[PDB]
């Protein structure tokens, strides 16, 4: 996932969940990319949809 | 042909529209990813952008257009139907095409909306921390007579943990949670003391770029039903203060369960507009 335009603190509140490689559900891609940045890029996408 | 999304009858907006009150002469700003103003089922009469390189009247994400359609999709022979289809609709772009943004962009949008005389602000967006300037901006908007509505958050529940984000968590903002068409809380809907009211947020059908329609989930979808409801109330009772509109919405809501999970419950704009 291209998370190059992150971090950004505010995200839409559309629920379109992504499941991270950490088995956490992120509410949408914006939430996921913020988490990727927080992890210094270790977090990857396991799959679209909730874990 | 026009279809009526389920949220309109569920919050009883159809009853108020049938009385002849549809949000005419009420200004609503949708602070979001923009609105596709050229969509046949929307009438965007102004706005501004606080995202560099993007115009107020385009929407490269789709979210802002969907939110706007729940507030204000035109009553005509096509598409869908908004809660308050006669409102004066303004696009205030504070999030980019990726659906993300800075607190400063949001603050600039809230200030623009206040300065330009909006009656209602919708913010279908959130962040974990907020900012001093965001608190100031919503407090200023509300003190100067703007009804400020925001999606509560999609952080679900976990024991007694408060999962409301900002700006919903600010006391000057109405935090709106999500129910589905059975009036059941959506599992993603955030919870906590600040949760104020619920509105439809699961499987919501609305406008979407380009010139089409889509079904989305989120407290983002719930917030504009409440923003539209505030507009309906003001179109029927134009001299009410923002606090009076807010109180009407919460005090006439249909109880659904513990306020931690549901706030005062599902809005009922027919009762709220009495
Ligand atoms: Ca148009
Ligand atoms: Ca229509
Ligand atoms: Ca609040
Ligand atoms: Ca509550």
């Amino acid at each position: 996932v291209d998370c190059s335009e992150y971090p950004k603190p505010a995200c839409t509140l559309e629920y379109r969940p992504l499941c991270g490689s950490d088995n956490k559900t992120y509410g949408n891609k914006c939430n996921f990319c913020n988490a990727v940045v927080e992890s210094n890029g270790t977090l990857t996408l396991s799959h679209f949809g909730k874990c | 042909a026009q279809t009526v999304p389920y949220g309109i009858p569920l919050i009883k907006a159809d009853k108020v529209q049938a009385q002849g009150f549809k949000g005419a002469n009420v200004k609503v700003a949708v602070l979001d990813t923009g609105i596709q103003a050229s969509h046949p089922d929307l009438n965007v009469v102004g706005g501004a952008s606080f995202v560099a390189g993007e115009a107020y009247n385009t929407d490269g994400n789709g979210h802002g257009t969907h939110v706007a359609g729940t507030v204000a999709a035109l009553d005509n022979t096509t598409g869908v139907l908004g809660v308050a289809p006669s409102v004066s609709l303004y696009a205030v772009k504070v999030l980019n095409s990726s659906g993300s943004g800075s607190y400063s962009g949001i603050v600039s949008g809230i200030e623009w909306a206040t300065t330009n005389g909006m009656d209602v602000i919708n913010m279908s967006l959130g962040g974990a921390s907020g900012s001093t300037a965001m608190k100031q901006a919503v407090d200023n908007a509300y003190a100067r007579g703007v009804v400020v509505v925001a999606a509560a958050g999609n952080s679900g529940n976990s024991g007694s943990t408060n999962t409301i984000g900002y700006p919903a968590k600010y006391d000057s903002v109405i935090a709106v949670g999500a129910v589905d068409s059975n009036s059941n809380r959506a599992s993603f809907s955030s919870v906590g003391a600040e949760l104020e009211v619920m509105a439809p947020g699961a499987g919501v059908y609305s406008t979407y770029p380009t010139n089409t329609y889509a079904t989305l989930n989120g407290t983002s979808m719930a917030s504009p039903h409440v923003a539209g409801a505030a507009a309906l109330i003001l179109s029927k009772h134009p001299n009410l203060s923002a606090s009076q509109v807010r109180n009407r919405l919460s005090s006439t809501a249909t109880y659904l369960g513990s306020s931690f999970y549901y706030g005062k419950g599902l809005i009922n704009v027919e009762a709220a507009a009495q």
